[PDB]
């Protein structure tokens, strides 16, 4: 155990060891100068936490720290080998080079969950 | 075959601006009671392997602190007596009993008709106003300095001006990255980052030429400037050791309560018991010379070993920028500090700085909102550390002269928020993995 | 083998303090229009098997209600006329026409120069001020009582003072525990607990010696004290049956609108049509004697059967403490409750309490914020039940004397929030069960 | 059906019969005196509910009223028999006597969830 | 066999009222800087197959916008100079130098004693007040019109009254339905409904008889009324083409800064450089006749082809309702508009409307809060389009007369929020699918 | 793709094709006139989104756009044929005629989830 963002500089596999220690710190009077700043900090934390949880639920990954999906890696986002990604590279470096493919990746996860959920309903209806 | 795998809670952050609330460990101006109680044991995590870019001159924490400090000052002056009835013609005479040579003409014994609690009855009262608060109208006739510029509000005597440390704490989903590098200028990569929930106790000390009551550099005197080659950019010096400054107001002043309306009291100045001496500050001559010797030693790095570094006093302007203005025990001193920055440098005793007192205070360089600081009974004496300077250079094409600066109060708190930055935690990450959803 | 099992939604609560919002079923001082509409059918659940510890003297609901009532009072006086020009010298003569023996000198006919709409003009107006509002300056010269102490603000005549019941409702995740025990003295276990979303209609009735228009005890007169053996602790009596009291102001007063500035009107008192009689309160002699007989019967339990219980009047202090102060129809009475607490107890007719009127009111024992209650046109008459008392005992080493108390308004609302308690629902619980996760 | 906290004094089993009635009541203008109190009450309720849901989801029990897990009963937390626990005892007493092992139990649930999610991802990779 | 199936995110909405926040694409009165930055590309979605009911006369958006505009106006006048010393006796003479026949007696040269920055000194200054702002007291003695009724607050000269478009945006979980029907009335089903996140730029233009700066009808002039057969309901006409109105205030007015206290400046009117002419507005005679020809053509549909439609001027009432009041560069005009509604209809040139200026302004039909509009230096000229009318019909049992109306500002913004509607998205739906939970 | 409420007029089946596009738009300073209105809208959106998510979790349908349950569809609610519902009718018309049976349907979904979760706990306990 290292603490909040303890594995920030650790490798991806080592960072995935303690994904929860950063997961539980994303959520946790008069109208004076400090009271208003305190109130808008509480509402901002609630909204920011809820937006990520909604995205996970949209992709069918709510309640799971690690979730596998059914959308392919296009090999244009990143062609790096798996060994050097999880043993020689950190999460901060990952987002830097894939900051622009994020939205298209998110959209792919969106349709995959809805497509397979219709398939689950149709298969189960038999 | 690689499948997009989504991870939650990954340690990824981006630079962002957010509202940082207060935490704190008689009522203050800063309302530190309204701050949430900080944890008894701060939780700091060292982010090994991490190298993050910092910039204190583009730091939003300084700008947000400036707005909060002004807002806290404004909100403590709302439920306070408005001294609009004080804007009346004054018949001021010269305070010339038991005064020394340095205090001749500095105090004015002003008498004026005043409003009584009964609207139809007047009240002839007198008060002692410093020469810096009254301006002659052309015994002679005087008026308060603010009467043609601002509406003056008396500071509530029960509200303390003492800087209580405040911790600026980021909300959940945000982190504050503390740079723990000891040789760190305000700009550039800092390969010793750490994540603390929120900053150390930063005292909102208001001063212009010398940074009092501050945080010392860990190893050596640090010279920090936005552009060291630009003479229009202030130079923030930080001392590795504190220079003690003794600041006293020898006059044994008495607060006199004048009832100027129903429920409104104007706290005037009564006669001083004893002799009237000049307010002053001593800084040790030996300690100051050593500190200047260290300042020039780290100042030659940015200007060459053969350059001539000379310290001269202020160049001109308002009394706030030309003098070491600060607040000591509820009274605002304006110290000359011309014997401090006076030597030139080439390859038990004390320095007495003659200070002057003001009661009508225009603070934050705002025109329109003046404040009356009520007199403090007794003798005021405070001991502080000079933990830094604000030097300004003069243009040239072999010698470099450094004069003290100030005015902008964001320079004062930038020396405390230089090591901190606010980041936005991004816990969603995608990475290809052999795992496939069933 | 026992593997833990986490359960969500378990019925577990812990004692906690939270912000309880208002619910309520012409504008009002307490903005019940800003309260959320309560449900037509309150949902109460009887918690069988449950025994919860209560404490009315450490209850935070009482302290929170005190702040809310003061805040509501303060915010209704903000957009109201400030009577700062009324602090002027008054030329007052006694109102001696068509007055009775008990009103000799109680009313003053005060004339004063008053500011009109035009800044450069003055008007000579007159008003009828009660003797308790004007103090002589040494016809004679008088001044308003508040003028050396407070800035007076005239209460807005369109804002009603009538106490509308308010329900203090806890947010989601919190519950309010209601004691159903009819013999509960406010401290200790409560074998009959019920959970309601929020409290019954608690009228913010302001009174000192008698608890008017309150909640009656179900079975017997209840004596409730923090420490019955301590004479410095007020004794809260609750009546099982109501004692009806009619309080009237026989004077047929007229409200006169004096325009004291642009958009500002000061509602003065015109001449009374008819004779001037003393305001008074009726209390049935038979009903009051029976209630004291029940109070002493329930008071001998804590002091012995052979003790002598004597009721005496208020010892001394402010008029708010020594008199049954209350608000009736927009005017504040201060009653001579000495014919009530007069008897000594050993092992059609009415009691008239001569009350006195005040217009300058210092509520909540606050020094600095006075209020002017504008005159009420016509004859004021209000009917209320005395649903309790606030008795104070005197120290001794065979007789016990009980004098009326008051002053602290938290004791008035403590008699309504005694059965209620705020708890924090904790829905997460862990238990060992023969499960194993897959 | 008894209502909100209707089974507060009932046994463990009877209380577990109707966890939902208490589960659904944990979540459900001008800046005047009452308006700010109402707003702060709303925000406080929202954040309390979200903290509880986050704790549930950290242990992999989101969306389940009864979730049973993979960390042992240490027998120092309690040694009472199942019959007397679930037939002769109430949740109030349970929490009262296990108010102090709660944090270590929560940490055990956290680590168990993370470990089993790692195991699921590794087994699914085959 | 059919088991229920819950679907999340279904496109179902219900009519509801919510708080719509502002979005916007020198400080302004309506604080459009405080509005969140709207998206550069609005996301508008066409809802084909959808027929939704609309009603612009029971629309809550209009009522909500009225409160927001009043609240925005009130908050911009809080940190502004209170001209309570202006309520003093004035010695006014007519401005008779270099005036035309139409300005004889309209301007008053008022001299008065004003408080200076010193409390004990008076200042004799003069200012030019329009005849509509001063009322005689019975050179002659005058006073400001509001001095018996309202407390006047000078509008801050650095805050502009120019209507900046504001977009009323619904929160998440709410949608705004936009009717794209180009022949859409105010009430009834709309075959062509569409969802947009929030409305177009709706300029809060304040006017009474003519709807300026507005949104034009797509195809033809649209006549909208709550009940076309009721003469007590205003008729909202919308123009398919804009009628250009040119409004000028020819006088070269000078703003004179009179310092009435510490930090308080009252901006008076100095002498006009040059001749003094009457403020006026030009509407093209050819363009206005054509638009009336289109209005009557669309007005005969609700009243018959053989009816006689006559346009008469406004009936009696306040100057706000009898004149085309509007705001032009910070100065409030009150234009007669008796030559506009002048003709009777049976089955290069310009119209000059003589306007009158006012500085003391009472808007929102509120009594008690007046505002002083400071003079604008130089000549003011405005170019606007008349995009609609507010007509009022007179009762009768063969001719129909239509007089201009106004007063209620909600009718001015109802002409912009007629096509919009706020709905409450309900994403939970249940359907009987054959699927059964395994 | 049609956008937010793009399938508002679509048939039941076509509307279910894009349940996600409406699902993600349900969630996403000084105390001035606009600041308070903008703050009230932020808190109102959060508590409104959380109320529907709580209901889905109550019925055991959190994280699923389409969830099938185990309570019968009474013909008293609607006797319309399946073919004419999902091919000839829109979601607006569905809620209009079943706005009154909604609460009793919600209660049936409430009890089914708790009953089946007791069965899952008891069956697994063996
Ligand atoms: C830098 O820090 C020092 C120490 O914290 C500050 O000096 C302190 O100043 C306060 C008033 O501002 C002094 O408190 C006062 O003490 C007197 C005498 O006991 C008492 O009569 C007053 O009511 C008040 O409590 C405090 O003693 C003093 N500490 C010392 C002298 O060691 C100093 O002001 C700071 N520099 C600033 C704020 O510029
Ligand atoms: C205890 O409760 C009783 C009943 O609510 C209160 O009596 C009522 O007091 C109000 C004024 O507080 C009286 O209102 C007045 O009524 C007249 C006639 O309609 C009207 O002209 C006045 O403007 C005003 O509204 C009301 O008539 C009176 N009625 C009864 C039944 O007594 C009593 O004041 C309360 N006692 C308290 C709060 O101490
Ligand atoms: C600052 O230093 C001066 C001297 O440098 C101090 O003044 C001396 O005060 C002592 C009493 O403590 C006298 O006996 C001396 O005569 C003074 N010297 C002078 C006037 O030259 C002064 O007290 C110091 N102030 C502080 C430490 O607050
Ligand atoms: C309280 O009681 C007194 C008498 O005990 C009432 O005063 C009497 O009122 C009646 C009219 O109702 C008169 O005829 C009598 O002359 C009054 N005096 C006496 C001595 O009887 C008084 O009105 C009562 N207070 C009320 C009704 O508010
Ligand atoms: C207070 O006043 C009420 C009247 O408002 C009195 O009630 C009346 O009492 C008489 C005699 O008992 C009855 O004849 C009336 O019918 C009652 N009127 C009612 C109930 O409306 C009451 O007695 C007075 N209380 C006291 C102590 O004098
Ligand atoms: C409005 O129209 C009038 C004429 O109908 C304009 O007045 C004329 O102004 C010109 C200067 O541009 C003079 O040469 C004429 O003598 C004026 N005619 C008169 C007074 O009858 C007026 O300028 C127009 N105002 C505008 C366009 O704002
Ligand atoms: C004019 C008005 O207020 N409402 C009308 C209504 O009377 C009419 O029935 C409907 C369609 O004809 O169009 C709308
Ligand atoms: C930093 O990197 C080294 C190898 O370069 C690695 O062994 C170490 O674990 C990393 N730091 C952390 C905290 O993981
Ligand atoms: C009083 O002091 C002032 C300094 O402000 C000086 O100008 C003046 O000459 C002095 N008067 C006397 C009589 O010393
Ligand atoms: C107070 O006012 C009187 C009025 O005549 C004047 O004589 C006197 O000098 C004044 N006193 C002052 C201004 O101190
Ligand atoms: C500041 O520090 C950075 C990194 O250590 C360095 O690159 C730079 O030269 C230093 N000076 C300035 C003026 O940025
Ligand atoms: C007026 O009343 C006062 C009591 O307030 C009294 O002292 C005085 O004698 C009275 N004057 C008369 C009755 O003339
Ligand atoms: C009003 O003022 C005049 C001024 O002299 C004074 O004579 C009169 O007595 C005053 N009237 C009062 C105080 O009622
Ligand atoms: C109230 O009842 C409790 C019940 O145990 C008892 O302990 C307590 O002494 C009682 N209080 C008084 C004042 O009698
Ligand atoms: C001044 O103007 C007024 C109009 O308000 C008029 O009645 C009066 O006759 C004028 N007097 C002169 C001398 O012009
Ligand atoms: C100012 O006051 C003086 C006092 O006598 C008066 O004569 C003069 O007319 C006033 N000036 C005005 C009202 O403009
Ligand atoms: C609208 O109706 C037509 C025919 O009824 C249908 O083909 C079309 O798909 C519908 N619109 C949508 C968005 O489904």
């Amino acid at each position: 155990f290292l603490g909040f963002l303890g594995a920030a500089g650790s490798t991806m596999g080592a960072a995935s060891m303690t994904l929860t220690v950063q997961a539980r710190n994303l959520l946790s009077l008069k109208l004076t100068v400090w009271g208003i700043k305190q109130l808008q900090a509480r509402v901002l934390a609630v909204e920011r936490y809820l937006r990520d949880q909604q995205l996970l639920g949209i992709w069918g990954c709510s309640g799971k720290l690690i979730c596998c999906t059914n959308v392919p890696w296009n090999s244009s986002w990143s062609n790096r080998n798996l060994s050097e990604i999880w043993d020689n590279m950190t999460w901060l470096q990952w987002d830097k080079e894939i900051s622009n493919y994020t939205q298209i990746i998110y959209g792919l996860l969106e349709e995959s969950q809805n497509q397979q959920e219709k398939n689950e309903q149709d298969l189960l209806a038999l | 075959n690689l499948w997009v795998t989504v991870y939650y809670g990954v340690p990824v952050w981006k630079d962002a601006e957010t509202t940082l609330f207060c935490a704190s460990d008689k009522h203050n101006v800063w309302a530190t009671h309204a701050c949430v109680p900080t944890d008894p044991n701060p939780q700091e995590i060292h982010l090994e392997n991490v190298t993050e870019e910092f910039n204190m001159w583009k730091n939003n924490m300084v700008e947000q602190m400036h707005t909060d400090i002004i807002s806290l000052w404004d909100q403590s002056l709302k439920p306070c007596v408005k001294l609009t009835p004080l804007c009346v013609t004054l018949q001021c005479t010269n305070v010339t009993n038991n005064i020394t040579d340095d205090m001749r003409g500095e105090l004015k014994n002003c008498s004026f008709n005043m409003t009584t609690e009964l609207r139809d009855k007047k009240q002839k009262v007198y008060s002692l106003f410093y020469r810096l608060d009254v301006v002659q109208i052309n015994n002679k006739e005087y008026r308060l300095i603010n009467c043609n510029t601002s509406a003056i509000t008396q500071a509530c005597p029960k509200v303390s001006f003492e800087p209580i440390p405040i911790h600026y704490c980021a909300p959940a989903g945000f982190a504050i990255l503390k740079c723990k590098d000891k040789k760190f200028n305000g700009t550039g990569p800092c390969p010793s980052v750490s994540t603390v929930q929120c900053t150390h106790g930063i005292k909102p000390v208001v001063s212009t030429q010398l940074l009092l009551n501050g945080s010392l550099a860990e190893e050596e005197v640090m010279i920090r400037s936005e552009n060291i080659t630009n003479n229009a950019k202030n130079i923030l010096v930080q001392f590795n050791t504190p220079v003690q400054i003794n600041c006293t107001r020898p006059n044994n002043n008495t607060r006199k309560s004048i009832r100027i309306g129903p429920g409104q009291a104007f706290y005037a100045t009564g006669d001083i018991i004893g002799d009237i001496r000049q307010a002053h500050c001593n800084v040790s001559k030996a300690t100051w010379n050593e500190t200047l010797g260290k300042v020039v030693k780290q100042l030659r790095k940015h200007f060459g070993n053969n350059t001539i570094i000379r310290f001269a006093n202020s160049s001109g302007g308002d009394l706030e920028v030309t003098t070491h203005s600060f607040n000591c025990g509820g009274e605002f001193f304006y110290c000359n500090t011309s014997g401090l920055f006076n030597s030139t440098w080439i390859s038990n005793d004390s320095i007495t700085l003659p200070c002057r007192i003001k009661q009508i205070i225009n603070m934050w360089q705002r025109i329109g909102q003046a404040m009356y600081a009520p007199p403090i009974q007794g003798v005021i004496r405070c001991v502080s550390n000079i933990t830094g300077l604000i030097l300004t250079r003069d243009g040239g094409s072999t010698t470099e002269t450094f004069r003290p600066g100030g005015g902008d109060m964001r320079d004062n708190w930038r020396s405390e928020l230089y090591k901190y930055k606010v980041v936005k935690i991004e816990p969603l990450g995608v990475a290809p993995t052999r795992c496939k959803r069933r």
